[PDB]
Formats: structure tokens, sequence, C-alpha cells
């Protein structure tokens, strides 16, 4: 599928 | 300095600073700090095609395709892989493929 992103960690 | 046959480049409009990739390579999760989010033009070599995203990691098919020399005016409203008309003039990720 399409590449995804994730939220930056603290 | 112009892109080689098998290389694609983005070039900062403001500074002339270049970011280039050979055919077969992509960027990190984001472009480096020294170019990310600067307005660019594309200089793609004769056998190369530059894939940009306005987001990190070439993600969600937010992808536009550029060949040859493209000015930022012509990257503001480009049909993406996902069928949206996006602005790729200030890219966050990149891949270079064969044209
Ligand atoms: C989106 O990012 C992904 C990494 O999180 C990955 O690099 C992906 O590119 C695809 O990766 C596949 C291997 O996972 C195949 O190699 C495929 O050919 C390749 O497109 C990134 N998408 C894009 C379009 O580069
Ligand atoms: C974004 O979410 C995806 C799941 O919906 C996935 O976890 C993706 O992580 C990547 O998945 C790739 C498979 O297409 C490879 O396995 C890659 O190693 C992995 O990072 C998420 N992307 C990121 C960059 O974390
Ligand atoms: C990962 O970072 C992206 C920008 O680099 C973007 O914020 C993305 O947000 C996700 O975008 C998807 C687009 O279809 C969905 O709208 C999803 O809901 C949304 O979170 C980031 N992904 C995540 C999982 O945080
Ligand atoms: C979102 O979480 C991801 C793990 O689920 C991952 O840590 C990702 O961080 C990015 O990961 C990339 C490789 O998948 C690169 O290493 C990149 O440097 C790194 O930022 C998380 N997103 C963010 C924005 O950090």
């Amino acid at each position: 599928a399409a590449s995804t992103t994730t939220p930056a960690p603290a | 300095l112009p892109a080689k046959e098998n290389e694609g480049c983005i070039v900062s409009v403001n500074s002339g600073k270049r970011y280039c990739l050979p055919v077969g390579q992509r960027s990190g999760y984001s472009l480096p700090d020294w170019i990310v989010g600067q307005e660019v033009y594309v200089d793609s070599g004769a056998k190369a095609k530059v894939l940009l995203s306005d987001w990190d990691n070439l993600s969600y098919n937010r992808i536009g395709e550029f060949v040859g020399n493209v000015n930022p005016a012509d990257m503001k409203k480009v049909k993406a892989w996902n069928g949206q008309y996006l602005d790729f003039s200030k890219p966050r990720s990149m891949r270079v493929v064969y044209k």
C-alpha cells in the first residue's frame, strides 16, 4: 500500500 | 551545476543549493534540514524522473512527477498520484526513478 508516517515521539 | 543523465535534483530558488539523487534512490524520512521546505525548482537529468511529496516519507500517494527543468510556478497545482492537486514547490521527501 502507500507509505505512511507516524507522530514524532517526545 | 546541471543534473547528470541518471540523476535528479531539486535546487533552492533562494540560495542555489542543490539536493540530488541518482536513479534508484530516495530520500530519508524527510529531506535534510538544509533544504527541507525551501521553495525549489527541479532539474531532472535526461533519463531521470523526480518524484516529490509535500509530506514526509513519500506518503499516502501524495506524489507528483517531474521531468526536465521545472520552475516552482508549475509545481503549485499538480495532479498527485492520489488524484489531489497539490503544491510540491516546497517538498519534504523525494525519489528519483527512470523516466
Ligand atoms: C514510502 O516510504 C516507504 C518506507 O516507509 C517505502 O520506502 C516506499 O517505497 C516503496 O517501497 C517498497 C519496498 O517497501 C518497494 O520498494 C516499492 O517499490 C517502493 O515504491 C515509499 N513510497 C514511494 C513511492 O517511494
Ligand atoms: C505507517 O503505517 C504503516 C501501517 O499502516 C506501516 O507501519 C508503516 O511502517 C513501515 O511499513 C513498511 C511496510 O510498507 C515497512 O515495513 C517499514 O519497515 C515500516 O517502517 C508506517 N510508516 C513508518 C515510516 O513508520
Ligand atoms: C504522518 O505525518 C504526515 C505528514 O508528514 C501526516 O500528518 C499523517 O497524518 C495522517 O494522514 C493520513 C492521510 O490519509 C490520515 O489523514 C491520518 O488520519 C493522519 O494521521 C501522519 N500520520 C499519522 C498516523 O500520524
Ligand atoms: C513515528 O513513529 C515511527 C515508529 O513507529 C518512527 O519512529 C518515526 O520516526 C521516523 O522514523 C523514520 C524511520 O521509520 C526515520 O528514522 C526518521 O528519522 C524518524 O523521524 C516516527 N515519526 C517521526 C516524525 O519521528
